[PDB]
DNA sequence: TGTATCCGCAGTATCGGCATTCAGCGAC
């Protein structure tokens, strides 16, 4: 379906950049 | 934000590689 | 022999009881009840010796001071029972000061059963053989009398005795009149005093036998003073007990016509029957009172005033009883009522062709329009202004317009109008406009789009079940997983089921009221999303508390929260029908067993409470219970004879689906904030019956009978726990006489040996001997010879005997009765 | 001693564990501490990282999805106060999606000053129900502790804090497995408390070192100044961040430090009223050198220039960014989803704005009761509008009831059209009063304000009806009220009449919600009467209620039903509720009467009060009567055949209704026929349930009947009777005979015997049993009954052997047997 | 000096009727 919502997106956008890590100001 | 452009519309891998480093 | 009075109802005074002074056969029900201020001395000079026959029933409830009923109705013979009081043809209830029944002449309660309950002094109830009176003895309810303890002295006058359930006791109504029993060669016709049989056409009794013109209660029909099998032309049967000519049935008509039609039955003539009202598919003529066939359900026809008939409440709907077409229109507007789904359907659930406009404005208590059971055409020759032909605004509870799987409805002219209906959704209107023919022959409807179909959902998808595995008591069932595009919107599944033995049940049926339900609802939590369409995840439920072999109707619907656009998702599956399996039944209830000969038992029982399937047959075993051997050791001439709740209200549902969106908004705020982008015994098998005539038996030997009810036979049959009952056979009379002359032996010291031989086939046991020596001209002294004395001595040693000739009578008392005395045993010495 | 470290700015730690290296030298943290999103960690790393010397966290603490943290004890073993000056969606402590967390561990936390706590979606959390948050927070009802592993009792919950009774149970309170939640006595409420039971100085919190000293505690309360902490810090110093006091060199350093406008972080800190505030409010302006702000030259507001063209308000952390603003330069959309009640922290934050410039869309708010938090709103200009030229837009508010108080308020909308849909508790008078008061009067299109969907669950009328004649009977009740007509008499659809039963007069007024479940008003409808074209006529309508049970209190009221339209009239009228009770009838039958015999004189009897008393039962009434024995037991020979010896909804099939139909049919045959119809030793038994009767004849039978009875001395009216047959227990020495029996000798060897019949038996002597005995044989006996005893005058013996025979004589009654006599010898010699 | 709103019950209850009862204007 790829309407990723809820905990689905926080588990599924770790997997796209699991080596670098998240970004903030 | 991210839930507004990824739970009311579809998202590409380029659009959600924008959120980390 | 007398007049034919009608049915009365006497209460609170005895003066109305004088109106039975002259009548003989009552063409009605007799009912004496509720007399408080009555003295018991006001019943000695009160007697009705002419009452012969009652045709409806007899009820006798709480008459203070009535001692016995044998001085009040001394000549009842036939209670017909063409009409009954709760399937009870004789009710005697809460009657105090009543000692015995004493109706010593009634011979045949034709159709029904007796109920005698809650009396405080009613003796003489265990000495009445109801199976010689009640032709259906199985279902009389006789409890809580004086005889709840074995206490009352029901002594008896020489009067014949028969077995009922083993207890071989005597039969009598009172202590002065016993039950008139007849041999079974005169089954219901009634025999005279000598025992020779009567004519084969009258019932109960007859004054002189073999003549049908002198009988006192006729069973088939009574014509011109005589019994008649079936009445000749041109007579008509009337109330199925007598026969009248044309002028009586006819005359009766104007009788009612002239009486406000208030308490009379307009009698019509049909198939030589004076019928109260002739049934459907038939019309009454007005010339000669016959009832003529009409093709199909024939029109009323039903005109009305000024074209408009505002149906305010159900009483306004009482003018349309059985109309077929309407030469006008209809405007229904109902707000409240009780049992409204039944009353409106019974009133106007037969209307077919409306020749105007239908209009359902402001009906608040209408949940569905399904009570128009036979509506087929709305012609529309008079339209509502604006050219409308189905006008519908402001129906607060309308949900279901019709059942569009099994219906058809043509509006030949006019348009539609559907405004301000909250619960009625767009799918029913869009289905009606293409099943009636108004989107064709194109005619512009005026249907608002935003104010139809709120607080509900009808743009749904559909679920599909996948695994229905049934058992004898439980059913587990699983369906496809469902996920809305934002997967936290789904709150849970709701599963409705209801027992339905037919296949016409739909969703919104049975409530017809405020928020009620006839279904049974359970809730299912949503499953776990394993982020994969191919997983073992799809939910299901296990219904437990069911009944075997029935048809259940089952469907399931989701419970999603409202999106912030007024867009409700969800899916309700189709109504499915499932059937549980079979199970071995319960025991056959209350078996009874009366005998009628020396080697026969008949049985009567009931079919079981829960059959749990089509019962194919029964099974019955009988075994012998020989003799109670501990009865062998009693001297009988000393004293006598030894023998979970879950309601879901509006406030709870709204609180639940508000909290289940508050949590979603908090984690949506969290995901917005934290993510920043970058720039053995024999047997018998009886089928489809409730009786059995056993044969080939020993006389007066108690049998034990086991009963089985067995539903499936061919694939390795199974059935129930056996029901146990006992039975006895009526003994033969001849088999107790002493065979041969009784031998005397004279010893010198004035003790004599009187020996005899026991009869070669007794009935049960021979318990005592009565020997009687007497000098002719002198008194008699009785001697009881015990079983033990005869067993030790092989005779009797009679002490205290002066010399001389003596007449000696010998008898042997068994468990049945007396046999006969022997010859006078003369041992003589010449003086 | 108080704070031995360094005041620390707000931090944010993610994606590693090295960034915690700057948390070893911070005792207070101005700002917030978020530790979140560490996916690849192991529990071996957290055991040797400990921050033992932080005390005060001023804003909040968010731990969202940190893997490898099992206990929170060794991380923060010393934080006492979470102040909560800038919250996070009303919550000052958010523990979210901690997967590896076992215990809460925060054993030294005392005071959460402002805010609540939300602990949600943990899979392995326990020791959660033994914390007593009511001694930690100051407001408990806004918490959210839901969806943990403590939904089911499976995680221990054993611990060795005097087991408070703040709920209806007796539960111990404990943070961890080896620590308990520190509770001390309440002679000082929350003023700091030392462990051994002595209260320390009042201006401190939590732990203390020595009592009655405000110089050596650990967490002050009001402010803090250089070792001590006083209530009002002296004016060589100024207030700062509402917890410190600093001199003006520091505020000047901050101002001249971040006046270099290269970043968007700080504020231009000014001094005002001894407060180093970020910006002093409207009506003030800052001189450059002095750093204070003086009153403004005339009136000047603080324009709150809104980002992105609109602002949505969800909670406290979004309503705190409009703090002190006066005019808003953009639209404001109020949306408070879910919630319990939030009208207390909105009024102190956004209850000072005066001119919004866009619209005020109020949608989906569930916990809103009134808009009274908009305290000083006056002008809605509407330069930017909504889709369709709207300025006030209320849509789907489940609990809105009152917009303002129009007796003491003013509001002007310049342009645009107002909109009102789905407000199902809001009366129609409020929006029409708003159209009257405000500037918009005729700028509507039909239909914009939905006249049908508002106020349908709130009965809202202004006129009232009065009842003129209330007649009362025992079954039916009569009503007749005063006529009512709207100014257009063709606009009336009829009355509605609600009635219910309630024995207690504390019935609340009707709330609009038509009750339907179990406790509900029954509603009937009345058609409107016929127009009589005259003032004084038959215009009084009426009604007659028929199915009512006698002697109970009924609460009734009436209401009208009219059709709304464009004219602001025909609201309707509604009477106040009244209470009428019906009359009393004859009562029911006394239920379940049992008679129990114990001795030869006592008989006890009990029953139950009837099912339908129909009034307060005054007294019962018991009559009894001596039945005599059967005369047919007097003239029979009784050693023939026969001897006497007296003494969830569970929905099933409703096809069983016919037996109860029989019983209720005879009960209604009582009632429908008793609408028309109204020496013996007795006693007026009053206020009892059992009865003893002593001192009567033995073994005889009595018929007894009992009635219940209501009010007595004027016109005695009791029910129908109930009948019981009773029999007492027998006596021992009644049928036994004493005295010498006498034998008489006849010449024809028929021997006569004389005895006495017993003078009183237990009921009736029925047989005499004489037996004679010799030595060697058994006893041979003989029947004799009353007729043979009378006609033989004793008993005669026929034809026995000569010698000496012993005689033994019994008597048996219908109750049983008696004993023998002395064996007397009768002898003949030959 | 009488006359005069039923709404859904009454029950062996079919088609059109009447219970329930405090009241003073309108002709007769």
């Amino acid at each position: 379906n790829q309407h990723l919502c809820g905990s689905h997106l926080v588990e599924a956008l770790y997997l796209v950049c699991g080596e670098r890590g998240f970004f903030y100001t | 934000g991210i839930v507004e452009q990824c739970c009311t519309s579809i998202c590409s891998l380029y659009q959600l590689e924008n959120y980390c480093n | 022999p007398g007049e034919v009075c009608p049915g009365m109802d006497i209460r609170n005074n005895l003066t109305r009881l004088h109106e039975l002074e002259n009548c003989s056969v009552i063409e009605g029900h007799l009912q004496i009840l509720l007399m408080f201020k009555t003295r018991p001395e006001d019943f000695r000079d009160l007697s009705f010796p002419k009452l012969i026959m009652i045709t409806d029933y007899l009820l006798l409830f709480r008459v203070y001071g009535l001692e016995s009923l044998k001085d009040l109705f001394p000549n009842l013979t036939v209670i017909r029972g063409s009409r009954l009081f709760f399937n009870y043809a004789l009710v005697i209830f809460e009657m105090v000061h009543l000692k015995e029944l004493g109706l010593y002449n009634l011979m045949n309660i034709t159709r029904g059963s007796v109920r005698i309950e809650k009396n405080n002094e009613l003796c003489y109830l265990a000495t009445i053989d109801w199976s010689r009176i009640l032709d259906s003895v199985e279902d009389n309810h006789i409890v809580l009398n004086k005889d709840d303890n074995e206490e009352c002295g029901d002594i008896c006058p020489n009067c014949p005795a028969t077995v009922i359930n083993g207890q071989f006791v005597e039969r009598c109504w009172t202590h002065s009149h016993c039950q008139k029993v007849c041999p079974t060669i005169c089954k219901s016709h009634g025999c005279t005093a000598e025992g020779l049989c009567c004519h084969s056409e009258c019932l109960g009794n007859c004054s002189q036998p073999d003549d049908p013109t002198k009988c006192v209660a006729c069973r088939n029909f009574y014509l011109d003073g005589r019994c008649v099998e079936t009445c000749p032309p041109p007579y008509y049967h009337f109330q199925d007990w007598r026969c009248v000519n044309f002028s009586f049935c006819q005359d009766l008509h104007h009788k009612c016509k002239n009486s406000r039609r208030q308490g009379c039955h307009q009698y019509v003539i049909h198939n030589n029957k004076c019928i109260p009202e002739c049934p459907s598919g038939y019309t009454m003529n007005s010339s000669n009172l016959l009832c003529t066939p009409c093709l199909g359900p024939c029109p009323k026809v039903c005109h009305l005033l000024e074209g408009e008939k505002t149906i305010d409440s159900v009483t306004s709907a009482q003018e349309l009883r059985g109309c077929t077409v309407i030469n006008g229109s209809l405007i229904i507007n109902i707000r409240g009522g009780n049992n409204l789904a039944a009353e409106l359907e019974a009133n106007l659930g037969l209307i077919e062709e409306i020749s105007g406009y239908l209009k359902i404005r402001r009906s608040y208590a209408l949940v569905s329009l399904s009570f128009f059971r036979k509506l087929r055409l709305i012609r529309g020759e008079t339209l509502e202004i604006g050219n409308y032909s189905f006008y519908a605004l402001d129906n607060q509870n309308l949900r279901q317009l019709w059942d569009w799987s099994k219906h058809n409805l043509t509006t030949t002219q006019g348009k539609l109008f559907f405004h301000y209906n909250p619960k009625l959704c767009l799918s029913e209107i869009h289905k009606m406009e293409e099943v009636s023919g108004t989107k064709g022959r194109q005619e512009r409807n005026d249907i608002a789009l935003k104010t139809n179909g709120d607080k509900a959902s009808c743009e749904n998808e559909l679920l599909k079940f996948s695994y229905i595995r049934t058992s004898f008591d439980k059913i587990l069932l699983r369906w496809e997983p469902y996920w809305p595009p934002d997967f936290r919107d789904l709150l849970g599944f709701m599963l409705f089921y209801k027992e339905a033995p037919y296949q016409n049940v739909t969703e919104f049926d049975g409530q017809d009221a405020c928020g009620s339900n006839s279904w049974t609802v359970v809730d299912i939590d949503p499953p776990l999303r394993s982020n994969d369409p191919k997983s073992q995840n799809h939910p299901g439920w296990l219904m437990r508390g069911l009944k075997p072999w029935t048809q259940y109707a089952i469907f399931v619907k989701t419970l999603v929260t409202f999106s912030d656009e007024r867009r409700t998702y969800g899916a309700k599956s189709d109504i499915i029908y499932v059937q549980t399996d079979a199970t071995n039944p319960s025991v056959p209830l209350d078996p009874i067993s009366v005998s009628n000969s020396s080697s026969q038992i008949i049985l009567k029982w009931k079919p079981p409470s829960d059959p749990n399937g089509n019962i194919t047959h029964y099974l019955v075993f009988w075994e012998r219970q020989a003799e109670d051997s501990e009865l062998f050791e009693l001297d009988y001439c000393l004293k006598g004879l030894k023998l979970c709740s879950c309601p879901k209200t509006d406030s709870q549902i709204l609180k639940e689906l508000e909290e289940s969106s508050f949590r979603k908004t908090f984690e949506d705020y969290l995901h917005n904030v934290v993510f920043v982008p970058r720039p053995h015994r024999p047997f018998e098998k009886v089928v489809n019956k409730e009786s059995l005539v056993i044969s080939g038996l020993r006389h007066f030997t108690g049998y034990r009978i086991e009963l089985q009810a067995c539903n499936q036979d061919t694939p390795e049959e199974r059935c129930s726990v056996a029901a146990y009952v006992s039975a006895r056979t009526m003994p033969e009379a001849k088999a107790d006489d002493i065979v041969g002359p009784v031998t005397h032996e004279i010893f010198e010291n004035n003790v004599v040996h009187l020996m005899w031989q026991e009869p070669k086939e007794p009935n049960g046991l021979i318990v005592l001997y009565e020997v009687s020596y007497r000098r002719y001209g002198d008194e008699e002294l009785h001697l009881c010879v015990s079983r033990k004395h005869f067993a030790l001595e092989r005779g009797c040693r009679l002490r205290g005997l002066s010399p001389g000739n003596y007449s000696v009578r010998i008898r042997a008392t068994s468990l049945a009765g007396n046999g006969s005395w022997t010859e006078p045993t003369y041992f003589y010495v010449t003086d």
